[PDB]
This record gives C-alpha cells, structure tokens and sequence, in this order.
C-alpha cells in the first residue's frame, strides 16, 4: 500500500509535538523502529505537502537533517539508483517551490549534509547536480534562489574536492558581487556568513587569505548592516574570524578594529551585540597580540568602552540580603579587561587605564567609584609588575573605600584588597599586613551588612593563605582573638535566625591562619576545636550543607597543622564526626557540594595518623573510588542545540565543523579531579598499606591516562603508575608484572600521542620510573619497537620546532613578548628532551649493554645534540645520555666511542658550565665503569679537568657544580685508573679542592675515597709525621654544609672512626681541633655524635 | 630537578 501509510503519517508526527509526556513517551518510540530505508519518500512528503500545518512541516524538515546528519551508512547505501537520484532532484525542488523563508532555511540544512556525506566520500563529491543547482540559484534573479544557495554554501563551505584550479576564483566573483547586492540585504548579510565560513573552511591556506583579501571590506559592511537590525549572526563570524584565523583580517585591521569600537560604542544595539562587538578586539589581544599592539589608538579608545560597560549596574532592591551567583555588561567589561591587559600586557594597558580609574574612584556616582576598584582588580594580573611603586599609594586609597556611604562600594573595596592580596603576594603581605589585617578585622566586626563582612573575611583569606609564616606569627593572638569572637557570635545568629553567610567564611578564614601557622597554632587549638565540633553536629539541613563541609575543611586543617600528637587529645570524638557525616552525605546521594570537602577531609586524616588510618581505608575507599570514576555525559547534537542547554550553564559546548558539535558535562570534572589526586596521596602515604587497592586503582587509572577532558586527572592517572608498582611490590615480582601488564602498553600510547606538553612531561616521567620498578625484562620487542620510534620522533619534532620558532621571529609582526612566548615553547620543549633522558637512563640501568643495538635508531639524533653549533642544553643532554651509556652500558659503549668521546673530551672546557659538568661527569664515569679501552683517554682528560679546577672563579655559584664533579672526576682516575696518572703526585692538589657539599653524589663518592687513602697500608695522603692531618680535620668539617649524610651513608661512620682514633694521641688531637673555628670544632662534636 |  502506497496511499494508506501516507495519511497515517501525518498524526504520528503532530502526535510527538503534543505537550504532555503521555502520548509524547509513546509516540517517538513507533517513529524510531520504522525502517530507515523508507523514511525518505515518507518524510520529504510532509515538508511539500505545504497546504498542512506549518509548524509540521518545520518538524518534518528538522527530522529530515538528523536522519541525515546522524545515520547515512545503513540507509542510503543498497538502496535504488531510481530513489537515489529521485531524492536528490525532489530536495532541489523543494527549495524552488519555498515562499517560507523559514522552511527555505530548513530544507536548505537537509541540501547540504545530503551534499556533505556524498562529497566526504573519497573526496570528489557525488553530486555534481548540487553544484550546478548552487550557480545556477545565485546567478537567477531570484532573492529568494540566491538566499538558498547561499545557505547551502555557508551549513557546507566547500563543496569541491577540485576547487582550487577553476571554481576557486568564481567563489570570489559570487561573493563580491552578492555584498555589492544593494537591493536586498538578507543577500548581503548570507554571503558574509557565507565568506567567513569559506575562509574558516580553508583554514591554513595563506595563501588563499592574501587573494581573498579582497572581500573584508565588503564582510565588514555586512556586519556593521546586519548588528543596526538585530542580527548578531554576521557579528559571530567575525569573532570566529579573529579567534581561528586572525591573520586573515591583518589586512584591513584598523578597519576591524573601527567597526568593532562603534559597535560596541554605540549605545542603542542589545547588550549580547555590543559585548560580541568588544570580544572581536578582546579575542585579538589573546589569538593575535603582536598585531593587535601596533594599533594603540584603538585599544586606548576600547578601555573606556569596557570602562563604560562596568558602570551599567542595577541597584538591586535588598541586594544585603540575597545570593548574587553574570551575563551583565558590568561582568562583561570587567572580564575583558582582565583578559586584555592579560594579553596585550602591562607595558601598554596601565598607561592607559590609570588616569581613567582616579577619575571613576573619585566621583560622586557610586556606580563609578564600584566600576573603579573592579577595574582595578582586574588590570592587576596583567599589570602588577607595572603597578608596583604605585602599590602603597594604591593600597592606601582602596583602604579609604571600606568605609565608603555605599554598601556595594564597601562590597567593591573588599574586593579589590582581597585580589590585591593575590595578585602582587607575597610582597603585598611583607609591605601591608599592619594595616590590612587591622582594616578587614575592622570590616569584619563594624559593618552588620552580612554580604561586606563575609567579602572582607573572604579577602582576608587570600591575605593569610599567600602570608609567608615568618610575617604571619607575631599577627597570631590578635588575629586569633578577634576571630574566635566573630565566630562564636555569628553562631548565636544562626540559632535565632539561620544567618551563615559571614560565619562560612569566619570558618574558612580560621582554617586559613591555622594552615599557614603550622606548628605555631596548638597554643589556641582548644579556642576553637570544641566550636567548630559543635557546629558539624549543628549544621544537618541542606541550606547549611556549605558551612558543615567549610567546618569539616577547618576541622580537619586545624589538626594537619598542630601535627598527629596535639590532635590525638580529641582525635576519637572528631573521627567519629566524619564517620557518621559519610553515611549522613550518602544516604542522599547527590554530587558537588560535600564531595571534595569530605574526600580532602579524609586524606588530611592518612596524613595526621598515617599506619594508623588502614582501619578507616573501607570506609572511605569506597566512596572515593566511586567520584573518582564518573564518566561525564557527552553529547554529539548538531546546529543551535545549545540554547536550550544555555540555562545549565556547565553543559559546555564546542563546536566542531560541518555543523556537527561536541558538549560535555563539566559537573563533577573537579570532583573526579580531586579523588584522583587523593587516590595518588594515598597510594604515596601508605607505599604498602595499600595493595588491597592496588589492582581495582590501577584498573580505573590506566584509562584515565588517555582522558583529554581534564588535565589534572590525567596528570594523576600518570603519577600514579609508579606509585601503583610501588605498593604492588610488597605481593612479589610475580603480582608486579600482573599490575605493569595494564599500564606497559597504555603509558607508551600516551607519550606518543598526549596533546600537552605539561601533562606528556608526567607521563613520561612516570613511565621512566615504572621502568626503574623491575627492569630488564620489563619490556616486549614490541614495546621497544614503538619505543623506539616514538623517541626518535620527539627527538625529530625538537630540531624541527627549533627551525619553526627561528621563521616565527623573521615576521612582520615579531616584538620581544612574542620572543617571550617562543623562549617558553623553546623551555617546554628543553624539558621533553630532559625526560627523553629519563626514559633512556632507566632502560639503559636496568637493560645494559644489551640495548645498544636498539639505541642505534636514536643515535643519529643524539649525535646532533653534541654539535658545536647547538644550543647549550642541546649539547647538556646529548652528553647526559652518552654519560648513561658509559656508566650503564660499558665496556661495550667504547663500541660507540666515535660518536661522544672526542667531543666529550673537548667540551670539559665549553662555556656552558651545565655543559663542562656533562662532560667532566662522563670522564669520572670513564674511569669507573668505562674498563680498560678508555685508558688513553684517562692519561689525556687529566690536564683538562685541572685546568677547570684550578682555574679562577671554579667555586662560584655558577660553577661550582661542574668544578665539583670536575674534581670527583679526578677523584675517579686516581682510584679506578691509577696506571694513567701518577697518583702519588696529583693527590696534594686533590686533596686541596676537597671538600665537595653541592654535587651530594660526588661529596659521597670523594669522601669515600678519601676514606680509603686515609684507611690505606701506607696512606702518602696524611703528609709525613701527620702534617696535613689537622687540614683533614677541616675538610671533614663540612659536615656543616650537609655534605656527608650523618646517618644514611656509611662514609660518614668511616670518617668519625678516622677522626675518633685520633682522640688517643693527646698533643695530635689538641693540635688538630685548636686550627679549627668554633663553628667547625661544633660540626666534628656533631658528626662524632651520630656516626 | 639539578642534573649533569
Ligand atoms: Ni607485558
């Protein structure tokens, strides 16, 4: 039957627009399970069928895009030829027939995908018929042919796979003349929609923006058309412009900038025009600064624009009560002033913004002198190098504010001291803490205005929490006193009404000073323990769920400070307390609130307790694997889906091309965040408390590594493979290999793929040091294989950037904080070859010199490290990995001696004192480990080493560390080599360079040395008749400087046996101590004591 | 970190 499904069709579409879920849940479910293959002629019916209700038809239409967008691989393919080609003609047909310009739009959004999916094929699109409907429409006479193929072109820019070589210039010509359309402006307005869209498509084509350079012009006139009748969709464009492709618009910049200006300028368009406007310039100074910067007249004239957007403030009726959680000009002015004197720095944006901010804070307005401490509190991230020296006057004034007729301004004081506090800490805290204290003490206690007291605790808690202890401590009684007071009389106000606002934040300023305090807070711990213990009790309802878990924080930071023994007075009544608030958080199960303040809560107590915490570990493993493991709810809509969600706020949307779009649910992201790194502070804390948990954590972690939606889980996914291993161990190498067969294959993807440099740093790290946990034999010829490629390209990828940010400078637009910007990707990219060096020392130590003929793949590339023209920690790293060679591959490195062995030899006098430290250490370990075939080279390196040591200025604070190994490395051809130098000679001078206390290796290994020569049959090294032995006793006395390790290493009992035997000899021991200074006589006294 |  034909003619009886088709009027059966059309009450089971209207049926699912009902607006109860009765039919509405009964009536999608039967659309669903009808068979694809047929809802084409189905439901392209009901969008021609124009004599229906119109707003069926514009269901039928939207339904007609999804089925297309969505599925496309079941339903097209295997259908007939005679169909195909039938919905491709009808679909044209129906844009033709269109008087609706709201139907026009919707079966031009079904047009394209149809055109999108057969074009994205193999790249040379199946629908010729589609391109010619396309020029032929614009070319018509027709607005309404025009409008259509317009619509097409900008839903799918690029319908060609051969555009380039002809229809690329003909693009221009169809553009250039619809902007040049006058009689119509819709026609305008969608071939500017059209030509950014063509321009983002095209993307990275340079030279495609110099030819269409041409149209800007035009595009600006569409928009500056377009905003004066409440369109911002041309606006968007432009904004979508300056964030991808912001080179495009270089050009015809000041023209943009202009506009950009007048728009927002002019008073009469929405706020949601004017805002977009100032995001167009704001946008800039973050995506192209450089560019942005020779443009000062036009960022100068923006400042008063977003100025002018601050002071556009409603004065709320019973604003002192009520909670203000933001879309506002005030919010968005302010925000963009942040992010522009962020972007464009504090060297062009303070100059023009300080005279405009004394003119608004001295003004009678109000909303003027708000607008000046908020402009203030942004500009000072952006500025504060440059706001410093100005800083006493600044801070002087805003104090002046907190006393102001205006309770918002009071409000606007609190907040600029408090981001002050933040923003130039801890210099801000050494300078202030006499009179900002005492004036937010002040604000805190004098107001009985609940919203500026609570904003003045709160900018007193950035105050403490960036307060360096050493200043903080004389502040301690008066500061405690006069918090114990506001909190026990703000709890009294929550008994007779329910006031909390200002006590949340009395708690979290308390935690706050108790936290920075440290050990300094036991003497006023029972001053507010039994109050805050009281209050968990108290606060059970759902209003007070924020002050339960502020307390729990303070409660829980209070004993973290006083440290395990001043806590275990009321530990038990307090452990009890988070026990009972689980079950009493659970048993309502929810997420958001409580969550993070209960986990961390826990976590302080394994910190305070720890082997004695392994009781509650049930208890709170549980909850805090199940945060730890939300998978977030992603979503794939497509086209204007992201209004409805608009009032979620944290459903997040980014929006991919091709009209398809990606949105994530941000609720819990930091939450999950937060147990992940928890589950890494128990997995360190406990080592092998923790085995119980191992398995089930390094299950969830694994997959974490690869969780590009938050980079913090995925740096505790990464931190925490070793310390996995690290627990593990205790259940034997059998369980061991068990838990690194998870993690091997996944951490060796993750380095080859991870998209942060920060993030890659960690995972490289940590698979460096899971490797260290059991090598040799920890990794499949697989695995080397990948390995081994993946190292080669980071190693090629580190040239290759070199090469890329030498052409970045060398441009029109190159300024010193761009060479800033390429100076930071040069340090990121410095440290990947450092933790290149980590992954090949730890298989280099556990391999050996098995792996040699592996590391020939990387040779090439580590060779053009070492060469002389690089840059210095270039030729630092080469020589450290050569030096892993020598120490952990050898007598086989001498093989490979042609590729770092002269150089090696010669850079022990390079410039580069991280470079002369490389290279003295591979010769110290030539001589150790090396063997036999090095020794030449030890007789040779000799005079090279000498002439470091001996030289001037070895011992400075730049030096010292290569003079140092320089020194142990002479230490090491002596005993380890002594047929290559006559060791009976070079000794005197070796012993004068000793000691050695900031390489703490090398100190261990001269001193043992030392140790030997003194405890040697014939020692040659105490001089004769035990005349340099008192110099012995002043080389050991250091000793002060940490460099023998009291306890730890065995030397140092060695050398308080050398120095006790001495205590015998009455005249000798009395000679040797009376030569040595009363600081040093106490470092023997200690060492004698311990060792 | 330090290093060589
Ligand atoms: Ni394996």
């Amino acid at each position: 039957a034909a003619a009886a499904e088709q009027q059966q069709f059309y009450l089971l579409l209207g049926n699912l627009l009902s607006p109860d879920n009765v039919v509405r849940k009964q009536a999608e479910e039967t659309y669903e399970n009808i068979p694809g293959q047929s809802k084409i002629t189905f439901l392209l019916q009901a969008i021609r069928n124009t004599t229906a209700a119109e707003e069926a038809r514009q269901m039928a239409a939207v339904l007609l895009r999804r089925l297309l967008s969505s599925a496309f691989d079941e339903v097209y393919p295997a259908l007939p030829s005679d169909v195909q080609t039938a919905i491709k003609s009808e679909l044209l047909m129906i844009i033709q027939m269109e008087t609706q310009s709201s139907m026009r739009k919707k079966v031009c959004d079904i047009a394209a995908e149809l055109a999108r999916n057969l074009i994205d094929e193999d790249g040379n699109n199946q629908w010729p018929e589609g391109l010619k409907f396309l020029f032929d429409s614009v070319s018509s006479q027709n607005v309404g042919l025009r409008e259509a193929a317009l619509h097409i072109f900008w839903n799918f820019p690029g319908i060609f796979g051969n555009q380039q070589q002809h229809y690329l210039d003909v693009i221009k010509r169809m553009l250039v003349q619809c902007m040049q359309d006058q009689e119509h402006p819709s026609i305008r307005t969608l071939s500017a929609r059209a030509t950014a869209a063509f321009i983002l498509a095209n993307e990275h084509n340079v030279a495609l923006f110099k030819h269409f350079a041409d149209l800007l012009p035009g595009f600006l006139q569409a928009v500056n058309d377009s905003c004066y009748q409440n369109d911002d969709s041309v606006l968007k464009s432009l904004v979508e412009i300056a964030d991808t492709v912001p080179k495009y618009l270089r050009p015809h910049l000041e023209a943009t900038l202009q506009l950009s200006l007048k728009l927002c300028g002019d008073t009469s368009l929405n706020n949601m025009q004017r805002q977009l406007a100032l995001e167009v310039i704001v946008t800039l100074s973050e995506t192209a600064a450089a560019m942005l910067r020779k443009h000062t007249n036009i960022v100068a004239q923006t400042i008063p624009q977003m100025l002018a957007m601050m002071v556009d403030l409603e004065e709320d009726e019973d604003w002192a009560n009520a909670d203000e959680l933001f879309d506002s000009n005030a919010v968005a002015g302010e925000s963009a002033l942040d992010r522009m004197a962020c972007g464009l720095g504090g060297k062009l944006v303070l100059p023009m913004i300080k005279e405009h901010i004394m003119q608004m804070l001295q003004n009678p307005d109000w909303k003027y002198r708000h607008a000046g401490l908020m402009a203030l509190s942004a500009i000072g991230e952006g500025c504060h190098q440059q706001m410093e020296g100005i800083l006493n006057e600044i801070v002087n004034f805003v104090l002046l504010f907190l006393q102001d007729p205006h309770p918002r301004v009071r409000y606007a004081a609190c907040n600029a001291v408090g981001q002050m506090a933040t923003d130039f800490a801890p210099g801000f805290q050494k300078k202030f803490h006499e009179k900002v204290i005492a004036a937010l003490l002040q604000t805190m206690e004098d107001q009985g205005n609940q919203r500026v007291q609570a904003h003045a605790a709160a900018a007193l808690i950035n105050f403490t929490e960036d307060c360096p202890k050493s200043l903080l401590i004389p502040y301690l009684d008066n500061l405690v006193k006069h918090l114990h007071s506001i909190m026990v009389l703000k709890l009294q106000e929550l008994i007779q009404k329910g006031t909390k606002l200002v006590l949340e934040q009395v708690v979290t300023s308390i935690a706050s000073v108790a936290d920075t305090a440290e050990e300094k807070f036991v003497p006023y711990y029972d001053l507010f323990m039994p109050s805050l213990k009281h209050i968990v009790e108290n606060a059970v309802q759902k209003e007070l769920r924020l002050l339960r878990g502020k307390t729990i924080e303070c409660i829980s930071l209070i004993g973290l400070a006083v440290g395990k023994e001043k806590f275990m007075q009321d530990a038990s009544d307090v452990m009890q307390l988070l026990l009972k608030t689980q079950t009493d958080f659970n048993d309502m199960e929810d997420d958001d609130p409580q969550i993070s303040y209960m986990i961390s809560a826990w976590a302080r107590m394994c910190k305070i307790l720890g082997k004695e915490f392994q009781q509650y570990l049930p208890v709170v493993m549980g909850p805090l694997m199940k945060t730890a493991s939300i998978k977030p709810e992603v979503a794939l809509l497509d086209t204007q889906d992201m209004e409805n969600m608009s009032d979620d706020d944290g459903w997040e949307f980014v929006n991919l091309g091709d009209q398809q779009s990606f949105g994530i649910k941000t609720a819990g992201l930091e939450e999950k965040s937060t147990a992940c790194q928890m589950l890494v502070c128990y997995a360190k804390e406990l080592k092998e408390g923790f085995v119980e948990y191992t398995e089930q954590v390094v299950k969830l972690m694994v997959p974490l590594l690869k969780f590009y939606f938050h980079d913090g889980v995925r740096v505790a996914a990464a931190e925490s493979m070793p310390l996995l291993l690290e627990c593990a161990r205790v259940r034997g190498p059998e369980y061991l290999t068990q838990m690194w067969h998870f993690m091997c294959d996944a951490l060796i993807k993750a380095i080859g793929t991870e998209p942060d440099s920060d993030v890659l740093s960690e995972i490289m790290h940590s698979f460096a040091k899971c490797i260290e946990v059991m090598g040799d034999g920890c990794l499949n010829n697989e695995h080397f294989e990948e390995l081994g490629g993946i190292l080669k390209a980071k190693l090629e990828e580190h040239f290759k950037n070199q090469e890329l940010r030498q052409v970045k400078r060398q441009d029109e637009d190159y300024d010193e904080q761009v060479e800033e910007s390429l100076q930071d990707e040069d340090d990121n990219d410095v440290y990947i070859l450092t933790k290149v060096s980590d992954i090949l020392h730890s298989i280099f130590s556990s391999y050996k010199e098995k792996v040699l003929p592996w590391f020939e793949q990387l040779l090439p590339l580590i060779v053009n490290l070492i060469c002389p023209h690089r840059p210095w920690p270039d030729r630092q790293w080469g020589l450290c990995i050569f030096d892993d060679v020598i120490e952990h591959c050898s007598p086989a490195s001498f093989k490979y001696a042609e590729y770092f062995l002269r150089p090696m030899l010669q850079y022990v006098c390079d410039n580069s004192p991280e470079v002369r430290q490389a290279a003295a250490y591979g010769l110290g370990v030539m001589a150790q480990y090396g063997g036999d075939n090095y020794r030449p080279f030890c007789t040779e390196a000799l005079p090279l080493l000498v002439r470091v040591i001996q030289s001037a200025d070895s011992k400075t604070k730049e030096n010292v560390n290569a003079t140092e190994n320089c020194i142990s490395a002479v230490g090491k051809i002596m005993k380890f080599k002594p047929d290559c130098v006559n060791v009976e000679e070079v000794l005197p001078h070796w012993l004068s360079w000793l000691p050695l206390h900031e390489d703490k290796e090398e100190a261990v290994q001269t001193f043992n040395y030392l140790c030997d020569l003194i405890e040697s049959n014939h020692p040659i090294v105490l001089g004769p008749n035990n005349t340099n032995l008192p110099k012995i006793f002043s080389i050991i006395a250091e000793g002060e400087m940490h460099e023998a390790i009291k306890h730890e290493d065995p030397c140092a009992k060695r050398l308080a046996n050398v120095v006790r035997q001495v205590q015998t000899s009455g005249g000798l021991w009395t000679e040797c101590i009376a030569q040595l200074s009363p600081e040093q006589q106490a470092a023997i006294q200690e060492l004698l004591n311990s060792a | 970190f330090r290093v060589r």
